[PDB]
């Protein structure tokens, strides 16, 4: 009683479709809830109130609606974009009995990820040169769509999918990487299975 | 404005010891608190002060202290560090709007049953494909940080001496290659004629906080102290 | 009957001193039940009311912290207040406020109150549709502003109607043997000669609870409203209230007037004349 | 019950 | 500013009877600002037992306060409360009268 319940984990989301993170509550009075924002490696900041008329207080940005009835408190965006990809936090202030607090949930992670218009799916290899013979594979330029596979074995690792951006012009990248000390066993193989 | 800062920003501690985090605010805020942050647990409350020379518990306050010398400043003590307290902690301010919180920058602490597993990484710089250059005419350089212990690491990427942020992208966490290893890799991605130039100096630079002058370590090899390792290579024809 | 919890807050700056002196109190209706005094050792919320005793730890800590800040914050209003008007820093002021709630005879929420003044004229206050405030002033369209931005109407509101009206229940229900009780008036009627032609006729009415009670004198029938004489109803310390009224009266003309006294505790109205 | 709510003038 | 004289009332909590124990009671109300001096007296000499309720308003902002005593009234001992404020030039004193 007096709680915050978010959508659990990880939500992937391609650039341009509407955002829609879940929040529920339970409260003894009159409720009031906040949307925290915590970009990778910066200070949680505020990001939206629950006041207004009604239950609508921000449009093309974030805006939520509370609504008592179900006790929701919704997180929603008409279109997603890259920049957006942050952790959530949905928040119950508590301050009619008690002394003011904030109450947070668990927070949610948003991960938005590019519409790749034309894919060029490829493996490659790369050496260390300081190195004698501890080489790598590099996956690149697949479409989002697709799932990288996790490691099955110990001594070889493969890294969760990243986006990387050049200036030139709009050259969304999907990269992963991976790695072993395993003797003799070839990149050809690694990155199968979605 | 309303700008928190905090410090330390790292901070490598033994079970047993004291550990005092401090935060600083120059905002004319009477409220300050201090919050802890976790997987599947978020926020948490430990203390709060409503003024100076006066703190509160929170929801989560034990093997916690607090102190409130005065407006400006709020310290989180730990008499004796557990591994349960290895976490982001966050100090934040706010006046009587007290909804609106402002938060300083966080620090990450661990605790470790000892000192002894902390390592500064190896890093190797792994050099582009043939093939993607010649099918593409761009070149992925990827930079691998291994073998380093706690994962307080912050990767940057040089180019002809300079910084770079385009074409980069780091993982945004560490990812754990056994209890006592950590591994961080980051690509760079330029155009051929770019790397094709043999006056195009490259680096990878990773900056590794861990052990400072305070701490205790035995005679035999380097302390794990705070540093730079770097890995570089230039461009071939 | 109908029921109602208050707090009222005073503080008053000291400037041959360092601190402002900062006083709270509780009632639920017309006993008090809980004090803080800035001056006092302790520094707690204290009980003065036999049926708060009851209440837990958790409720002593958090109207203790509560209260606190409610001082330092009223602290800081003074030097805000002082600002707004110009005035300078060697003279005292006072800051009054008080907030509550009232509740109906089927104990649900009526109406409730949160206002101010400053050095005893009216500053700021909610108004009857609780989602107004009425600012006297220049000074308090500053305060109304602030309150705006912030939603402070939107959050009392959430106070008056659910936390204030809760706790009064609670209180109701705890001291049931004290605050649910009803002591009808003791009455009677005293006679003094001012002189040859006139004499005052005092109305008495004693050891009553709660303290609202109408008493008001006739001359034929008439409402003598004008010309009767009617002091603050007073404690009596033993949780019980009294009442006098008096009117001036012709020497010889005494047996024409009635006392008429009104109370919850008293099954009819009563008419008392001079004997 | 107190407010635990603390506007300023 | 606003400055409001208090109003006196002084009084015993029961009935009052020779040698019996009862209170003494001295109510000051309608007042303002809040800083008052109020002593009860026992033929013209100040008693020292004097308790005082927590200060607390009206409606229309105006102050009041309760002070106290436990006493034994008798046929020849005379009871007074004293009481200063701002407005007032010289300290007030009333009587205490049984038979009001």
């Amino acid at each position: 009683m007096d709680s915050v319940t978010q959508t659990e984990g990880l939500v992937t989301l391609t650039e341009g479709l509407p955002v829609m993170l879940n929040c529920t509550y339970q409260s003894t009075y009159s409720p009031f809830l906040f949307w925290y924002v915590q970009h990778l490696n910066e200070a949680p900041k505020l990001l939206l109130k629950s006041f207004t008329d009604n239950k609508r207080p921000e449009h093309q940005g974030f805006h939520a609606t509370l609504h008592k009835s179900s006790s929701s408190f919704h997180l929603q965006k008409s279109s997603a974009q890259l920049s957006d990809s942050a952790l959530y936090y949905c928040a119950l202030f508590l301050a009619s009995s008690s002394f003011s607090k904030l109450v947070f949930g668990q927070g949610t992670s948003l991960s938005v990820v590019p519409n790749i218009q034309n894919p060029e799916p490829a493996v490659y290899q790369l050496k260390d040169p300081r190195s004698q013979d501890s080489t790598l594979c590099l996956f690149t330029d697949f479409d989002s769509q697709i799932n990288v596979p996790k490691t099955m074995e110990s001594g070889t690792f493969i890294t969760d999918k990243t986006v990387l951006d050049m200036k030139a012009m709009d050259s969304k990248s999907n990269g992963a990487i991976a790695w072993s000390n395993q003797t003799s066993f070839t990149c050809q193989d690694i990155f199968k299975e979605t | 404005e309303a700008a928190v800062t905090q410090s330390p920003r790292s901070k490598v501690a033994v079970t047993g010891g004291k550990v005092t985090l401090s935060c600083h605010q120059t905002n004319n805020h009477d409220y300050m608190y201090w919050y802890r942050q976790d997987t599947g647990h978020g926020l948490r409350l430990i203390h709060y002060s409503y003024v100076a020379d006066s703190t509160e518990k929170g929801d989560i306050p034990d093997g916690y202290k607090a102190s409130r010398p005065s407006q400006e400043n709020f310290s989180l003590i730990l008499e004796l560090a557990s591994l349960s307290q290895t976490a982001v902690y966050f100090c934040a301010s706010s006046d009587w709007v007290s909804y609106e919180q402002y938060f300083g920058p966080g620090t990450r602490l661990t605790v470790l049953e000892d000192l002894r597993n902390v390592t500064p990484p190896k890093v190797s710089l792994f050099e582009p494909s043939k093939a993607e250059i010649a099918n593409k005419q761009k070149a992925t350089l990827v930079c691998l940080a291994r073998g380093f212990f706690p994962d307080h690491v912050e990767l940057s990427w040089w180019v002809n001496g300079k910084e770079v942020h385009s074409g980069v992208s780091t993982d945004p966490q560490a990812y754990k290659e056994s209890n006592y290893s950590y591994a961080l890799s980051s690509r760079l991605r330029v155009s051929a004629t770019f790397w094709h130039n043999p006056r195009n100096h490259f680096r990878c630079q990773v900056q590794f906080h861990g052990l400072s002058e305070e701490d205790k370590w035995p005679e035999g090899s380097p302390k794990p102290v705070t540093q730079n390792i770097s890995a570089e290579a230039w461009g071939r024809a | 009957g109908s029921h109602s919890m208050r707090y009222f807050f005073t503080s008053v700056s000291r400037p041959g001193r360092g601190e402002p002196r900062f006083i709270a109190v509780g009632y639920v209706d017309d006993t008090q039940f809980v004090r803080f005094d800035s001056d006092a050792a302790s520094q707690r919320m204290e009980p003065r009311a036999p049926w708060i005793e009851q209440e837990g730890p958790e409720y002593w800590d958090g109207e203790t912290r509560k209260v606190k800040a409610h001082s330092q914050t009223h602290r800081v209003d003074l030097g805000t207040l002082r600002g707004y008007y110009n005035q300078s820093e060697a003279g005292s002021h006072t800051v009054q406020r008080m907030y509550g709630c009232d509740v109906g005879s089927d104990w649900r929420f009526l109406r409730g109150y949160h206002q101010y003044a400053y050095d005893g004229k009216d500053y700021i206050a909610l108004k009857e549709d609780l989602r107004s405030w009425t600012a006297a002033d220049m000074a308090a369209q500053t305060t109304k502003h602030k309150w705006e931005a912030a939603h402070v109407a939107e959050q009392l509101r959430a106070y008056l109607e659910g936390t204030c009206v809760e706790a009064l229940r609670r209180y109701l229900e705890n001291g049931k043997e004290t605050l649910q009780r009803t002591d009808a008036p003791k009455t009677h009627m005293t006679h003094h000669a001012v002189s040859d032609h006139e004499a005052t006729l005092r109305c008495w009415a004693l050891s009553f609870y709660p303290a609202e009670i109408t008493l008001t004198w006739q001359r034929d029938g008439e409402d003598q409203t004008q010309d009767t004489e009617l002091v603050e109803t007073r404690p009596a310390g033993d949780g019980t209230f009294q009442k006098w009224a008096a009117v001036v009266v012709p020497s010889g003309q005494e047996q024409r007037y009635t006392c008429h006294v009104q109370h919850e505790g008293l099954p009819k109205p009563l008419t008392l004349r001079w004997e | 019950a107190l407010w635990g709510f603390f506007p300023v003038l | 500013m606003i400055q409001r004289t208090p109003k006196i009332q002084v009084y015993s909590r029961h009935p009052a009877e020779n040698g019996k124990s009862n209170f003494l009671n001295c109510y000051v109300s309608g007042f303002h600002p809040s800083d008052i001096e109020v002593d009860l007296l026992k033929n013209g000499e100040r008693i020292e037992k004097v308790e005082h309720s927590d200060l607390s308003f009206s409606k229309d902002w105006s102050f009041y306060l309760l002070y106290y005593t436990e006493f034994t009234p008798t046929e020849k001992d005379e009871y007074a409360c004293r009481v200063n404020h701002v407005t007032l030039s010289q300290p007030k004193i009333v009587k205490w009268d049984r038979d009001m």
